[PDB]
DNA sequence: ACACACTCTCCAATTCTCTAA
């Protein structure tokens, strides 16, 4: 056979390397200011989540990483599982 | 079959050729000009079309100055500094007048091929040396002076080519050349798939008269201690011969850029 | 074989000198052509070759014998305008029978070999064959009919009706009434001919206008010129203007609708108000051509392409980035964006529309087409007058034929319908809008009940047999209603009539409408944003509201809007103000903040927003700044309340019923 | 209001108010242009004569 | 295929082109009909048919080329010397191949002395240096005067493309 | 034999459609 091809799927996004990092860090990453401009503030809110998501997949453009998320986000059951137990702890 | 329209075809559109195309249209109608004993509108171009159509011409003179005064100078402007751009636009707009008002010189009995008419400038406000060209003048509109060393032969350029296959009885037709001798990509025909042993049809299509001339540099305004530089010149159309080696001329066109073919 | 097809051909070539000749013993350099006999014969069996032979094998092969012996451009003009010419001086002055005989027979085959050209898989493998090459040949058709003396043989058409209108209706046959019918069907021909569309078989992923043919032979400004010369216009006005009286009703009003859509089709009614100046708009256009030219010096280098260094960026966590070029050494905005860009795959895409020519319905309309001024106040003056004097009375008429016909209706009636009343109410308002000396009374007929009904019915039909043309041609049809009916009430029936527009069946229709758009092609969800801002504009101001705006809001639908909005380079400057009408109502009104907390609406307004995009003056500006303000305001506040959101942002919003509520709010 | 009646426009229709010189000499001459052949024979049958 | 035009059909060019017009079967077999019949007409002011008396002396001399004066060709049936002027590649063909039958006419199977006989045009009414020449006067006959400054020697070519061969310089 | 241009082929990745809970 050929080499199969290398995918995004939720087995990454729930490893240690994936999600967790955003919430573990997201809170001092990002700062908005009054002080700066809406365009200012808005390309800030941009970088981090870039960085992120070349350090998570390098395959693709961002855009398409974001739009690949899509699907996986809404199908797997265990990434809803996991996300609604996010939402649990803020109902705790 | 799997026939197939081209459903998503419609084209993009250069908005500033066309507002040139139909303001060079005003001014070739309405430039009008007083006569030169009274006051009374000529309009010399209309006139120069007519007197074109009388003795069957295929070329227009056209006074910068006259350009330069119309519309605020913008429409000079634009043609000036972006001639390659607009030159085609140019064009359809002289055809559209020409229809209007002397629709004998569209032709050159069997059916007759269009007219190729050819627009030309004078009295530019300056002439620069050969020693003046530079790279960042490529395509706009432009004139100097010098003398002839050398002349070439007349020979025929191909302008528009037509082709037909061998393998099937289908022609192509309106193929556009550019720098180097360019030919089609597929079979028209679906029931044929054959790209090789295309022959160029002499009858259906056209050529141009082509001459290469070479100038080099006024004795006379040569710096110290240097050495007169040498150019290369196209003469194309009615203007071809028009150059005898060992006079001293003056030229006015475009400067462009050739590839290694 | 070959040789049955040449020898029908040089049968036919034969019948091409049968026909007649010029005359030289004339001295007459030229002469006009003189006579043959047996021509009666040579017509009748030249009609019989289409009929009998031609239609029975579907081939179109008798059509291109014709087309070789060039028979339409060298006898049928000229015997035409022959008889034509002759009569005229006789007129002037103030066996005939057979003069008249040929003059009739001449013109039906005009009629059939400029006939408008359909192809499809029930076609003949002949037909689909020669489809391409007879294109080239109507085109110059078209060119030729209109160049003859100035295109003298289209006073030959309209004088062979004068004879049918000559005497009273009581006493017209059927055949009489006829050539009423075929006089006008030939002018529908003449506008519908226009250059080709490329087709090719779909085996291999990889202009046809002829060398005597040109954009101005071909154009419809040619068109308007030569049929005000030779004295069209008053008979298309007087015949439709009288038609309540008893012309017969049924021969005439269906050809007569098809002119009327064949000639507005490509045309921007703003393009016949104005709202030297051709010069200072192009003088102005340069401007921004330099606006555009600065934004390529600004991502330009001043030193060379090869003196370039090397740059290297490290991310936290200490891991090291390459990229190359001189502004990069600067610019991080540009390094980022460039450090994306070099990589290879883009995600394959997916693609609604056949069997029709080109209209609003499949092409960008912003794009116009251009007249003399003499052609622009005569085309004016033709549907000003056409307005103000035919147009109740033919759409009443055509109307009431519908309603008991509609089970029998094929694709293209329908569209042409809903593409005539379109037209003609919207630029109706706004020639009111511009002057006073207008008013909305000349083209009231559209709103009575009857016609109400038949524009909801198309819609309904089409949408439930999934046929997206016709779909989308009453989705434009059913926008002008609600316009129009704004303007009546601004102003006891039309009431009525809004309450029963806004039963809730047709609010569970036209709620539906935007969600699907998604899918489909630019101009498709253009239609779904205009409808629906008329929509709920109207019901704004019919004071049940709090019912209606909840059924609009929900994920499906922003999804569209933000599709549409991303190709802002291509839309207008208005329909940027429909898209944040809608999210001001959607984000400060409704109260819903949840919908638009999704990150690819945070990347757009980046884009749209930069140096890059919107220009720094145009009024888009205004309402993209003032929204975005609010936008990332009320964002810190959620996500510092619950941090949870910042892996919200990624994914669509989670509906289960435990968590997600507190989700939603 | 307008009315554009049929009895007006039946009315108004109908009283409302070098090879250049090689060509042409070769289409004019064009224009104006057995016992015809039996030279022929006779210079034929002179060879039997003479 | 069977019926035929007349001289006065011809003076109108029906077809887009001359040369998709002297090519149709039914123009080409009138042409080629009219100009036997000129061939075979043609006289001096004292009659004694000149070209009868050429097609003799080709014989007398084992020749291969007949000569035709232009001026004789223009002086009747006109329209033939102006679709020469203007097509000559597929005129001569068809004037070749009427040539033969005019020859044959006097000497029966001269086909075993030379299989094939070129047709020369003489007279032509019009003149060019070396100058004048342009793109439009491609594919016309023309008619050029000069010095002769260099010459290759004499080779064999092949003929088509069993083989036969010509000689060529 | 060593880089290239071009052709051919198979396989799996992808999206679309139907069915039942
Ligand atoms: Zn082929």
């Amino acid at each position: 056979k050929r080499r199969p091809q290398v995918k995004l799927t939720a087995e990454k996004l729930l490893s240690d390397k994936g999600l967790p990092y955003v919430l573990k860090n997201a809170h001092k990453r990002i700062r908005i200011s009054s002080k700066k401009n809406s365009y200012d503030n808005l390309s800030n809110i941009i970088q981090f989540y870039q960085l992120w998501a070349h350090e998570l997949f390098p395959k693709a453009k961002f855009k398409d990483f974001m739009k690949i998320c899509q699907t996986v986000g809404k199908t797997d059951p265990v990434l809803r599982e996991y996300r609604v137990s996010l939402f649990r702890d803020e109902m705790g | 079959f799997k026939s197939r329209a081209l459903n998503h075809v419609k084209k993009v559109d250069d908005v500033t050729g066309e507002k040139v195309r139909e303001a060079f249209e005003q001014f070739l109608e309405d430039f009008s000009v007083q006569s030169t004993d009274t006051g009374e509108v000529e309009k010399v171009y209309r006139a120069q079309i007519e007197f074109m159509k009388i003795y069957d011409l295929n070329t227009i003179y056209i006074d910068y100055q006259h350009l330069s005064m119309r519309e605020n100078g913008a429409l000079a402007m634009a043609i000036s500094e972006q001639y390659y751009r607009f030159l085609p636009f140019l064009q359809k707009g002289l055809r559209r007048v020409v229809r209007k008002y002397a629709p004998e010189l569209l032709n050159t009995s069997p059916e007759q091929t269009e007219r190729v008419f050819q627009i030309s400038f004078f009295n530019l406000p300056t002439v620069h040396r050969i020693r003046d060209i530079r790279s960042e003048k490529i395509g706009s509109l432009l004139s100097i002076s010098g003398t002839v060393t050398r002349t070439s032969e007349v020979r025929p350029e191909l302008y528009k080519a037509s082709f037909t296959c061998d393998m099937c009885r289908a022609i192509v037709d309106n193929v556009e050349q550019s720098f180097k001798y360019t030919e089609p990509t597929f079979c028209p025909n679906p029931s044929c798939e054959n790209r090789a042993f295309w022959t160029l049809n002499v009858t259906r299509s056209r050529f141009l008269d082509w001459q290469k001339v070479r100038i080099q540099e006024n004795a006379n305004e040569i710096p110290t201690g240097s050495m007169p530089r040498t150019l290369d010149v196209i003469l194309r159309g009615d203007s071809v011969e028009r150059a005898k080696p060992g006079d001293r001329c003056k030229f006015t066109g475009v400067e462009i850029v050739v590839p290694d073919v | 074989a070959d040789f049955s097809l040449t020898v029908l051909r040089a049968r036919i070539a034969l019948l091409a000198t049968a026909i007649g000749g010029p005359d030289y013993t004339s001295q007459i350099d030229p002469p006009p052509y003189k006579l043959g006999d047996d021509c009666l014969a040579c017509l009748k069996d030249l009609k019989r070759w289409f009929k009998l032979v031609d239609d029975q094998q579907k081939r179109w092969d008798v059509a291109m014998a014709v087309a070789e012996y060039r028979i339409l451009t060298d006898d049928l003009l000229p015997i035409l305008i022959d008889w034509e010419n002759k009569c005229s001086l006789a007129a002037k002055l103030a066996n005939k029978a057979y003069y008249d005989k040929i003059a009739l027979n001449c013109l039906q085959l005009l009629v059939l070999m400029t006939w408008p050209l359909i192809v499809t898989e029930q076609s003949s493998s002949n037909q689909i064959t020669l489809y391409g090459e007879l294109k080239k040949h109507q085109l110059v058709y078209k060119k030729t009919i209109l160049s003859m003396e100035s295109g003298k043989v289209l006073r030959a058409a309209i004088r062979l009706a004068l004879d049918v209108i000559k005497i009273d209706r009581l006493s017209r046959t059927p055949r009489d009434n006829m050539v009423l019918k075929l006089v006008l069907n030939f002018f529908r021909n003449v506008i519908a001919i226009e250059p080709g569309e490329f087709t090719i078989n779909t085996k291999k992923s990889m202009d046809t206008l002829p060398p005597n043919v040109s954009m101005d032979d071909i154009s419809l400004n040619t068109v308007i010129s030569s049929f005000h010369k030779n004295k069209v216009f008053g008979f298309l006005l007087t015949l439709t203007s009288s038609l309540s009286k008893e012309f017969d009703q049924d021969f005439i009003n269906i050809p007569l609708l098809e002119i009327m859509f064949y000639f507005t089709k490509d045309v921007n009614q703003e393009l016949l108000f104005p709202r030297t100046s051709a010069g200072f708009e192009l003088s102005k256009l340069l401007q921004k051509e330099h606006q555009m030219r600065k934004n390529v010096i600004k991502h330009t280098s001043a030193r060379h392409s090869r003196f370039g260094g090397l740059l290297s960026i490290q991310t936290p966590d200490k891991t090291r980035l390459t990229v190359s070029g001189s502004q990069a050494l600067v610019d991080e905005k540009i390094a980022l964006q460039k450090l994306d860009d070099s990589k290879k795959w883009n995600k394959r895409i997916i693609k609604a529309a056949e069997g029709l020519p080109n209209s609003l319905l499949n092409s960008q309309t912003g794009k116009a087409i251009f007249f003399t001024e003499s052609n622009g106040k005569h085309f004016k003056e033709f549907i000003n007058n056409f307005i103000d004097s035919g147009f109740n009375i033919l759409l009443h008429s055509v109307t009431n034929y519908f309603t008991t016909e509609q089970d029998r209706m094929v694709t293209l009636e329908q569209v042409e319908y809903l593409l005539f009343f379109a037209w003609f109410v919207k630029y109706q308002l706004l020639r009111s809008k511009i002057d006073n000396s207008a008013d909305i009374k000349q083209v009231s007929e559209a709103l009575k009940e009857v016609t109400f009904i038949l524009v909801s019915s198309l819609l309904r039909s089409a949408y439930d047999l999934k046929n997206w043309t016709v779909t989308h041609a009453g989705m434009i049809a059913f926008n002008e209603l609600l316009n129009l009916v704004s303007r009546t009430k601004a102003a006891t029936d039309i009431e009525f009539i809004v309450s029963r527009l806004f039963s809730d069946e047709r609010i569970q229709l036209l709620s539906n409408l935007p969600k699907i758009g998604s899918k489909y092609s630019l101009q498709f969800m253009k239609s779904c944003i205009e409808l629906t801002h008329s929509v709920l504009k109207v019901l704004e101001q019919y004071s049940n509201f709090q019912k209606v705006q909840a059924n609009y809001m929900t994920e499906p639908v922003i999804e569209t809007y933000i599709n549409f909005l991303e190709r802002f380079r291509e839309l207008e400057d208005d329909s940027i103000k429909k898209v944040f009408s809608f999210f001001h109502r959607v984000f400060v009104q409704a109260k819903e903040q949840a919908l638009l907390f999704r990150f690819d609406l945070i990347i757009l307004l980046r884009e749209m927003l930069s140096p890059d995009g919107l220009d720094r003056m145009s009024r888009s500006r205004k309402y993209v700044s003032q929204f975005s303000d609010y936008f990332l305001a009320r964002l810190k506040k959620r996500l510092k309340k619950s941090p949870a959101w910042f892996v919200g942002l990624l994914f669509p919003p989670l509906h289960n019923s435990e968590v997600g509520f507190y989700q939603r709010y | 209001k307008k009315f554009f009646s049929k009895e007006s426009f039946l009315a108004d229709f109908d009283d409302s108010s070098d090879h250049n010189v090689l060509l042409n000499t070769l289409r004019k001459a064009s224009r104006k242009q057995n016992p015809k052949s039996s030279a022929f024979f006779e210079s034929m049958v002179e060879d039997i004569i003479e | 295929l069977r019926e035929e035009l007349t001289l006065e059909s011809l003076s109108n060019v029906k077809a887009n082109s001359y040369s998709e017009w002297i090519t149709q079967p039914n123009v080409s077999r009138t042409i080629a009909r009219e100009l036997k019949s000129f061939l075979l007409e043609y006289t001096d002011e004292t009659g004694r048919s000149v070209y009868g008396a050429r097609i003799r002396t080709l014989g007398e001399m084992n020749s291969e080329s007949l000569e035709v004066n232009y001026r004789h060709l223009a002086e009747s049936k006109a329209i033939l010397a102006l679709f020469l002027a203007k097509c000559p590649e597929e005129m001569l063909k068809i004037f070749d191949l009427v040539a033969m039958e005019a020859t044959e006419l006097h000497y029966p199977d001269y086909a075993r002395i030379h299989s094939e006989i070129h047709v020369r045009i003489s007279d032509f009414p019009t003149i060019y240096s070396l100058r004048e020449l342009r793109e439009s006067n491609l594919s016309s006959l023309v008619r050029v005067t000069g010095v002769v400054t260099r010459r290759t020697g004499v080779f064999p070519q092949l003929k088509y493309v069993k083989t036969v061969y010509r000689n060529y310089q």
